[PDB]
């Protein structure tokens, strides 16, 4: 039984802190902002039967975002590449990746 | 080494849970338990939450475990093999995962975990003249109005609750 | 456009460095010296760099 | 005298705001061109 | 960083200074002594009251938890409701603190 | 050089402890129509060092321990929180800048009932189990106080800044506007210390009498550090000096003549009145300081809203 | 207990309750059901003896060992999707571990352990808020989240319930622990069609509600807690011995009492979706508590135990007990079925 | 996913089975129990802390301060069976087998 | 309700002294001049950057530069 | 009489003076004659950040001025 009390009366008691992309004190925005956006304005009204099916490549992009997992097993292979190539002594690392640079602004 | 370093700290945190779920004794289990809170508030703190690891010492260890060691003080009157094999299994348990997630980079026991430092998932921009935790639960009292209410009905049906069952009567 | 802010700025400050480079280097000095750096501390190096600001540009 | 000095330094917090506000498309510019150069060395080592 | 040095530097004074104070007097060789309290040996009696006062600070710094963002919480734009829940928030503490004495829960530890 | 920094906050801590005992000694000489210490040194300036080589020769009491590591622990965290509630502590710059300073130090203030407690059930006495027991109740109580006159006085702060607790009180003191909430707070850092008229660890056993001289005279000067720490934080945040940014030195003298006064004030205040019975202090604080502190509380939120006085965030 | 503070008391085990039942964010589940059990604690605790005190620690241990789990389900939910939303969970993971923590809240097989304990250490007017009010709550979160609870853990909860209910049962005297084990065998049977058709559920959950409601309303108003004694009603009040025999036969769902309504319409429910075997062995399994509901039958109703001499005593002072709703209950536990279709105002 | 993230579920799990796991104290499980309630504040706080989520930031609060009104309930609880058998050991609250 | 009152003023002027400073905390507040004064200087305060409007052609009230006349001043807080 | 107690009163007072001297010494020292920079927020932090990086020695407060544009 889910009595929508709050619908029915038309108060907002936890509707805020329901969701990422909501009113924020200040404006301030979520890491995923955009992304659950798309995936709400995506799911929304069409139930969750059509939407785990339809709405699939929208709420995979924001578990991506969420929780950086392809991200972080790109960053690994990228690493672990370049340690190997470090071992074997085929690449050297440029001078903007070792600190002698001078940075940017 | 340096940039693994609130991993680090977890894992003298999960050691601490290792410390007191072996339950040595309350009173060791309690500085357990307090050796715990203060890491896992130096993990909370080095992401940006000086609030929350702030209440982890004035109310889960000023405040609660103080409650914990004077009532559990007032009893177990003052002067074992499962308490140590269960902490040599504990911990030999953790740094197989340690080992593991070490050298894959790579884990998997019930989740997917990468192994690098948890430095990797962090934002790089400024949040400008404010934290925004701070304004987080500064929002308590703007937006919080309902949460508040039942919180505050709660600790003080909470008075009444406790005024009520050690009386007796 | 972002090139058009590092367009404008600097033409804004050549525009400091060649008028009134003096009053503003011991204006921003003393808003230097400050470590949250206050603009009400420097209230009278400010009125001299607005003064001159005011008047030759 | 919290009444007349807590108005100043109100007065005061809006003129470090006003001052970040008008510095702020300056660094976002920075901030922009800070990013991509980071992003363009990283994609070039990733090539090599 | 400069914190955890600082903690470290407090901790490893604290600890120096107690190593210092329970091993400096050991180096004497001062005497071997036998040895052969108000209660003899007794178990401790259990108080009921002293658990009540540790229960009421336990519950009252769960309250001070809740008020502690009013400073940040007083720049919000929604200052009438922020106003109405911090009275109210203080207001349920002072009723918890007069339920606390109607009870008689505030006696002989008063 | 940041080292040099932090051995030049808590070398001059430990001195300032050791002839704080000194300092007691002769004014509580004095109040009481005698001298204090003035045969040890000229004027009686040797009377702590020779107090400390006494103590740190003296046989080890050598008790049987309930617990050694707890034993061991309660004197290096009494000593290591003392020592770490000086370092946000603006004179006119902490050691540690921290945005959260003024919650830093009521949480480290209220890890010290750990010590006492450890110390208190390591010990095979159970009447200095009880008396732990007693006194850990009596700072909970008064630690209620602290954090609620303490976040009324920063409704008036803006942050939990220690630092611009100086900018706060430029123009006036704030003990202007929070006297009540300065007298209760006083005497709550009173009660917090175990300071007399609420000393009852020597009021007819302590906590830590199964220690020897030399942890025993830690757990002292824990005390006396924490005695001198928080007449600095009352005085940084009722009677905040004033600051010029070029010249530091003035503000140091001026907080430290405030800080002295106070600690005095403490000193002044034992040798004035008898003790609280433990019911009439626990009296004092849920019966009587404790409703002023709501009302106050209510009245500190409720005042910068209706004059239009709400101090700044930054 | 002061009657204010009684009142106050039972208002917050209703507001918890309402909370969960009203609440879009998974926090305030969490609150509701840490307000539902703050408050009950001490209406378990209203007599003061150490049966009370036992029941309290053993339901304050289960109750709070799954509201740790509940919160970890909503925290690996708010990993996994980034909000907050009471719906469907976004991890069989954290579905898993809420239907772990929901079953220890309502006390399913094989969490099951604390219910006919803490039933006998309490009283019959908190053991009725228990078996009653205190299904009501995880009963709505296992309403809205079923596009996510997996099938084999429900029903495994569901038949595991149902017989350790069963069988339970059997060996009890106690009539609080008879409708602890009736409980655990019922809420098998309203776990079973919550994936197939949860109206289905509700009614099951509102048959099951007003026969216990009934029951506890005669154990209150005749004194009894044990067989021995419900078995002295006959020549102290005859009318209750048939109004414990006709709910009883309802409990055990005789047709044509409404108690047969809530089963057969969970099996209506069970073989369009192409379970045989499941309904089938659940009903054959319901046979046992029937059992020992015609036990109590026996003992009470049917036949005429020996009493005792003081018993005449007793014949000269009429029930003073508020019998609240008991008719109106004992109407509605009987002669409802000729109205089963209006299950639809469930829907 | 985050390395932090697998040690502090490691520590509800740790927390879990010496929760599940009684040696003798009621006490040592009430320690337990809130290990697991510290587990879970900082498993919410650093997934809060690092989605930028600004609104969840009060909810950590709100999970400590319930919950340690539990654990007030659960000491006084303890002490109520403290006050019946001098001990608080689980084998003494045996009475409802029968 | 003034023998009363100086009967709990002989006697207990602690909490004599609680509930009137509540008393004024919470009804002060509603009859002073400036609480508006406090929620217009919470709203003056610019926390965030202000986001400029794509000129349509017609916004009349919109500035196009800061020291534009049209726009909202704060002509009253450095006046009060 | 009452004034020997000042020369323990005056011994402390200098133990007190001494660490705040000392961090003002030592942040003018360490800062380039000036304050420690005070970064509570990140917005702070990202200037001392900047003008760690337009310094060029690595040192944040090494500040360049009008002379470092054209
Ligand atoms: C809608 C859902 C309603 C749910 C039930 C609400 C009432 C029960 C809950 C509270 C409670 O216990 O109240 C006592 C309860 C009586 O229960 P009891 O004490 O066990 O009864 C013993 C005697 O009645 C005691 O008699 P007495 O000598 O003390 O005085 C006689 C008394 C005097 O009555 C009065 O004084 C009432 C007038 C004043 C009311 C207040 C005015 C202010 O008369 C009655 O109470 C007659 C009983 C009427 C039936 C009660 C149940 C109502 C129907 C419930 C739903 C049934 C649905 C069936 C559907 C089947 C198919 C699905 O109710 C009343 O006293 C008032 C009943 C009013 C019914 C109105 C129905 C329509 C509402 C719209
Ligand atoms: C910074 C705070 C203050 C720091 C501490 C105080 C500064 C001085 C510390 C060293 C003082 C001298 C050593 C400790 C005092 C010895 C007293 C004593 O009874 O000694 C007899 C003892 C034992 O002498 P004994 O053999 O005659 O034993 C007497 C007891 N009977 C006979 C019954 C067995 O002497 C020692 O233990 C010698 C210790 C080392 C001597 C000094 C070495 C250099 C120190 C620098
Ligand atoms: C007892 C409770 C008394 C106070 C109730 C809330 C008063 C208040 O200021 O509400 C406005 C506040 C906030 O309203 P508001 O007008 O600030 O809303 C503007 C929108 N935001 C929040 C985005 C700025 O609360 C509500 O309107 C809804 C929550 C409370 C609903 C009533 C709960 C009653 C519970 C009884 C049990
Ligand atoms: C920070 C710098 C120093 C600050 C000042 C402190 C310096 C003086 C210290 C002197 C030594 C004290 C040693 C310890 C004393 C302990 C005993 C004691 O005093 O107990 C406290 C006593 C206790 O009184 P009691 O216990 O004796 O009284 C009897 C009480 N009954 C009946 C319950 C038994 O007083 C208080 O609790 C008052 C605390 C401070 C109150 C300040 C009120 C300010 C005015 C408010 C408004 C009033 C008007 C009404 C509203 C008008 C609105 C327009
Ligand atoms: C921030 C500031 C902190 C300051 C802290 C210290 C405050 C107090 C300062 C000291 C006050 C004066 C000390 C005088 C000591 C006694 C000197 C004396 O007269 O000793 C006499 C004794 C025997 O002499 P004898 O030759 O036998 O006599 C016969 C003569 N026909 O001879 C002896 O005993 C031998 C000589 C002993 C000398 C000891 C001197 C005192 C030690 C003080 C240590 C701290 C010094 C300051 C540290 C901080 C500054 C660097
Ligand atoms: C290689 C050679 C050295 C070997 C190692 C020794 C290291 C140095 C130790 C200190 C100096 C050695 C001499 C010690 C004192 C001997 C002389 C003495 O006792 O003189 C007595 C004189 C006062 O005369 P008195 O007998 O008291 O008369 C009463 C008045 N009618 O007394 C006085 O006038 C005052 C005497 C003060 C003693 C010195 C000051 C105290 C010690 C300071 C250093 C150690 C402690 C540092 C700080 C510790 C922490 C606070
Ligand atoms: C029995 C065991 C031994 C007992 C004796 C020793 C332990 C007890 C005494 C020491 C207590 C340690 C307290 C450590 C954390 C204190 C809180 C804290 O860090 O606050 C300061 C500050 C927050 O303010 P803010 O300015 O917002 O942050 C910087 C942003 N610019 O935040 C910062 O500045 C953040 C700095 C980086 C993060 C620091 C993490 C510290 C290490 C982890 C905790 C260590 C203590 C563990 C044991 C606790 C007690 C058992
Ligand atoms: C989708 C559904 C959504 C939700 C719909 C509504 C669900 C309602 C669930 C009902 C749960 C009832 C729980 C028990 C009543 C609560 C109040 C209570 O404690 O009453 C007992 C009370 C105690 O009095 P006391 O003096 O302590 O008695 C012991 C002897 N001295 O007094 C007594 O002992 C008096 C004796 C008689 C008490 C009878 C109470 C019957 C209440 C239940 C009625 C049936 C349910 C309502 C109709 C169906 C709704 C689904
Ligand atoms: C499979 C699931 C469990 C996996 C972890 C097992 C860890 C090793 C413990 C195995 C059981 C040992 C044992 O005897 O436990 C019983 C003990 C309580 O019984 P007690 O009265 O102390 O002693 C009588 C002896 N049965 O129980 C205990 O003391 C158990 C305390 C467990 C605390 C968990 C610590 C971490 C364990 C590894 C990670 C999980
Ligand atoms: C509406 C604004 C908000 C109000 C709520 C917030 C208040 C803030 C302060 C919190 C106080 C919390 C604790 C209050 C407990 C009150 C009950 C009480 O103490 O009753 C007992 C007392 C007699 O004391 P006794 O039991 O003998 O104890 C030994 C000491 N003699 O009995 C008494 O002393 C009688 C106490 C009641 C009479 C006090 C009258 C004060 C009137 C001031 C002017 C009006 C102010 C406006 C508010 C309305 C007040 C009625
Ligand atoms: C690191 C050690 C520094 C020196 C020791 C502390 C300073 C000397 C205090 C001596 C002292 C005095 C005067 C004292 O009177 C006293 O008794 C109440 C003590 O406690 C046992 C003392 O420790």
């Amino acid at each position: 039984p889910f009595f929508d009390v709050q619908k029915k009366l038309g108060v907002d008691l936890d509707h805020w802190m329901t969701i990422q992309s909501a009113e924020q004190p200040h404006r301030i925005p979520a890491r995923c902002h955009a992304f659950e956006k798309e995936w709400i304005e995506c799911a929304h009204g069409i139930g969750s039967i059509r939407a785990e099916k339809e709405c699939k490549i929208e709420f995979e992009d924001f578990r991506e975002c969420l929780l950086r997992q392809k991200t972080m097993k790109r960053l690994n292979a990228i690493k672990r590449q370049r340690d190997k190539l470090i071992k074997e002594g085929k690449y050297t690392p440029p001078p903007h990746h070792s600190g002698q640079e001078d940075l940017r602004p | 080494m340096m940039t693994y370093i609130v991993f680090i700290l977890s894992i003298i945190f999960v050691m601490g849970f290792v410390g007191f779920s072996s339950k040595p004794s309350p009173i060791y289990g309690g500085l357990g338990l307090i050796v715990s809170g203060g890491v896992g508030c130096g993990i909370v703190l080095n992401f940006g939450g000086s609030f929350l690891g702030l209440m982890v010492f004035l109310i889960y260890l000023g405040g609660m475990m103080v409650v914990f060691g004077y009532t559990t003080a007032m009893a177990t009157e003052q002067y074992n093999k499962v308490v140590l094999g269960t902490f040599i299994t504990g911990l030999l348990m953790e740094f197989l995962m340690v080992y593991y997630v070490l050298k894959d980079k790579e884990v998997e026991i019930v989740f997917k975990f990468n192994g690098m430092g948890d430095w990797v998932i962090y934002d790089t921009g400024d949040s400008g003249f404010f934290s925004e935790e701070a304004m987080g639960i500064a929002a308590l009292y703007s937006y919080g109005t309902w949460l508040v209410i039942v919180t505050g009905w709660s600790l003080l049906i909470g008075v009444v609750v406790i005024m009520e069952i050690t009386r007796g009567n | 456009e972002g090139k058009l802010v590092n367009q404008c700025a600097l033409e804004f400050f050549r525009q400091i460095k060649r008028h009134c480079a003096e009053p503003f280097t011991e204006y921003w000095t003393c808003i230097d010296y400050s470590g949250l750096q206050l603009f009400r501390r420097c209230r009278k190096e400010q009125a001299q760099f607005d003064k001159c600001v005011l008047d030759k540009l | 005298s919290m009444m007349r000095w807590n108005r100043e330094r109100r007065r005061l917090q809006i003129e470090d705001f006003e001052a970040r506000i008008a510095l702020m498309p300056l660094l976002q510019a920075e901030k922009d061109r800070r990013v991509l150069q980071m992003l363009r060395e990283n994609l070039e080592e990733e090539a090599t | 960083m400069n914190l955890m040095i600082t903690l470290l530097t407090n901790f490893t004074l604290a600890t120096l200074l107690v190593t210092i104070a329970f091993w400096l007097p050991q180096l004497n060789v001062y005497s071997e002594k036998t040895s052969p309290d108000p209660m003899g040996s007794a178990r401790l009696p259990f108080s009921m009251k002293f658990f009540l006062v540790a229960i009421t600070f336990l519950l009252f710094d769960l309250e001070i938890a809740l008020l502690l963002p009013l400073p940040w919480a007083s720049q919000t734009t929604n200052l009438n409701t922020m106003l109405t829940m911090a009275l109210l928030l203080i207001f349920l503490l002072a009723v918890s603190l007069a339920y606390e004495w109607t009870q008689k829960g505030l006696e002989w530890t008063e | 050089m940041f080292m040099i920094n932090v051995l030049t906050l808590i070398i001059p801590i430990l001195l300032a402890v050791a002839f704080l005992t000194l300092v007691e000694r002769k004014v509580l000489g004095y109040m009481q129509f005698r001298k204090g210490p003035n045969v040890v040194g000229p004027y009686g300036l040797l009377q702590p060092i020779a107090d400390a080589i006494k103590l740190f020769i003296k046989e080890p009491l050598r008790p049987a321990t309930s617990s050694i590591s707890m034993f061991i622990l309660a004197p290096i965290l009494a000593l290591t929180l003392a020592l770490t509630m000086w370092i946000p502590l603006p004179m006119p710059y902490p050691l540690i800048n921290m945005n959260l300073g003024v919650l830093f130090m009521l949480a480290m203030s209220s890890l010290a009932v750990y010590s006492i407690l450890w110390s208190g059930w390591a010990s095979n006495s159970k009447y200095a189990l009880i008396g732990a027991l007693r006194a850990v109740a009596q700072t909970i109580s008064y630690e209620v106080t602290l954090a609620i006159i303490l976040l009324s006085v920063l409704l008036m702060n803006g942050s939990f800044t220690l630092s611009t607790l100086i900018i706060t009180q430029e123009q006036v003191w704030l003990i202007f506007p929070a006297w009540p909430l300065a007298m209760m707070w006083f005497i709550s850092t009173l009660a917090e210390t175990n300071r007399a008229p609420f000393d009852l660890t020597e009021g007819e056993s302590g906590f830590n009498v199964e220690y020897a001289a030399g942890p025993f005279a830690l757990f002292f000067m824990a005390e006396y550090a924490n005695i001198i720490m928080m007449n600095i934080f009352t005085t940084t945040l009722f009677l905040g000096a004033f600051h010029n940014p070029y010249m530091p030195e003035l503000y140091t003298i001026n907080f430290t003549i405030k800080s002295l006064l106070l600690s005095i004030t403490f000193l002044w205040i034992r040798a004035s009145y008898p003790r609280f019975r433990y019911d009439q202090l626990m009296h004092l604080l849920w019966k009587n300081f404790l409703p002023l502190t709501l009302a106050l509380c209510m009245w500190h939120v409720s005042l910068p809203i209706l004059l239009s006085s709400i101090p700044p965030q930054t | 207990m002061n009657p204010i503070i009684l009142i106050i008391i039972l208002m917050t085990v209703m507001l918890g309750t309402i909370i969960v039942m009203i609440s879009t964010h998974w926090l305030l589940i969490w609150i509701g059901f840490e307000m539902n059990m703050l408050a009950i604690i001490p209406i378990m605790m209203k007599k003061h003896n150490p049966r009370a005190t036992e029941a309290s620690t053993k339901y304050f241990l289960t109750q709070s060992t799954a509201s740790m789990l509940l919160m970890m389900a909503i925290i690996i939910n708010l990993m996994f999707s980034g909000q907050w939303t009471v719906m469907k969970l976004f991890n069989p993971m954290a579905s898993m571990l809420m239907t772990m923590a929901l079953a220890m809240k309502l006390g399913m097989a094989p969490f099951h352990f604390w219910v006919p304990e803490v039933t006998q250490g309490i009283p019959l007017s908190s053991g009725l808020i228990l078996l009653t009010w205190q299904k009501l709550a995880p009963m709505s979160v296992l309403y809205q989240i079923l596009p996510s609870i997996n099938l084999d853990l429900i029903l495994t909860l569901s038949i595991l319930s149902i017989t350790i209910g069963g069988w339970g049962g059997l060996n009890q005297t106690q009539l609080r622990k008879i409708m602890a084990y009736s409980s655990i065998a019922h809420m098998g049977w309203m776990t079973a069609v919550l994936l197939y058709n949860p109206t289905m559920t509700l009614l099951n959950l509102i048959i099951y509600i007003i026969m216990t409601s009934t029951m506890f309303t005669l154990f209150m108003a005749n004194s009894t807690t044990t067989t021995l004694s419900l078995s002295h009603t006959w020549n102290k009040a005859p009318i209750m011995t048939i109004l414990v025999l006709i709910t009883l036969l309802s409990m055990g769902g005789l047709p044509p009492l409404s108690g047969f309504m809530p089963k057969w319409m969970i099996i209506q429910e069970m073989t369009k979706n192409d379970s045989i075997i499941l309904p089938t062995l659940m009903a054959i399994t319901a046979l046992l508590n029937l059992y020992f509901y015609m036990r109590l039958t026996y003992s009470t109703a049917l036949t005429m135990f020996p009493s005792t001499n003081n018993m005449k005593m007793k014949w000269q002072f009429p029930t003073t007990k508020r019998m609240t709703l008991l008719p109106t209950m004992t109407v509605l536990s009987t002669m409802l079925l000729p109205l089963t279709p209006i299950l639809s105002i469930l829907e | 996913m985050s390395l932090v993230y697998m040690n502090i579920m490691m520590a509800f799990t740790v927390s879990l089975t010496g929760l599940l796991m009684y040696r003798s104290h009621l006490m040592s499980s009430l320690l337990c129990l809130e290990g697991m309630m510290l587990s879970l504040f900082i498993l919410a706080t650093l997934m809060i802390l690092n989605s930028h989520f600004t609104l969840a930031s009060m909810m950590p609060i709100i999970l400590l301060v319930f919950a340690a009104c539990e654990a007030a309930l659960g000491l006084s609880l303890l002490v109520m069976v403290s006050n019946t058998y001098g001990t608080d050991y689980v084998q003494n609250l045996n009475l409802l087998q029968c | 309700v003034a023998a009363f009152l100086k009967n709990v003023w002989a006697k207990e002027p602690v909490l004599v002294a609680s509930f009137a400073i509540a008393g004024l905390a919470v009804i002060l507040p509603t009859l002073s001049p400036y609480t508006k004064y406090s929620l217009m200087i919470n709203r003056a305060t610019p926390y965030n950057y202000p986001v400029p409007l794509r000129d349509d052609g017609n916004m009349p009230d919109v500035p196009s530069h800061p020291q534009d006349p049209q726009g909202p001043s704060l002509e009253w807080l450095k006046r009060l | 009489m009452w004034f020997e107690v000042l020369p323990g009163i005056a011994v402390m007072g200098v133990c007190l003076f001494i660490p705040g001297m000392a961090t003002a010494r030592i942040h003018r020292f360490s800062n380039g004659g000036r304050e420690k920079r005070v970064a509570h927020y990140s917005y702070q932090w990202y200037l001392m950040e900047r003008d760690r990086r337009v310094s060029g020695v690595n040192r944040y407060y090494v500040s360049k001025g009008l002379e470092n544009i054209d």
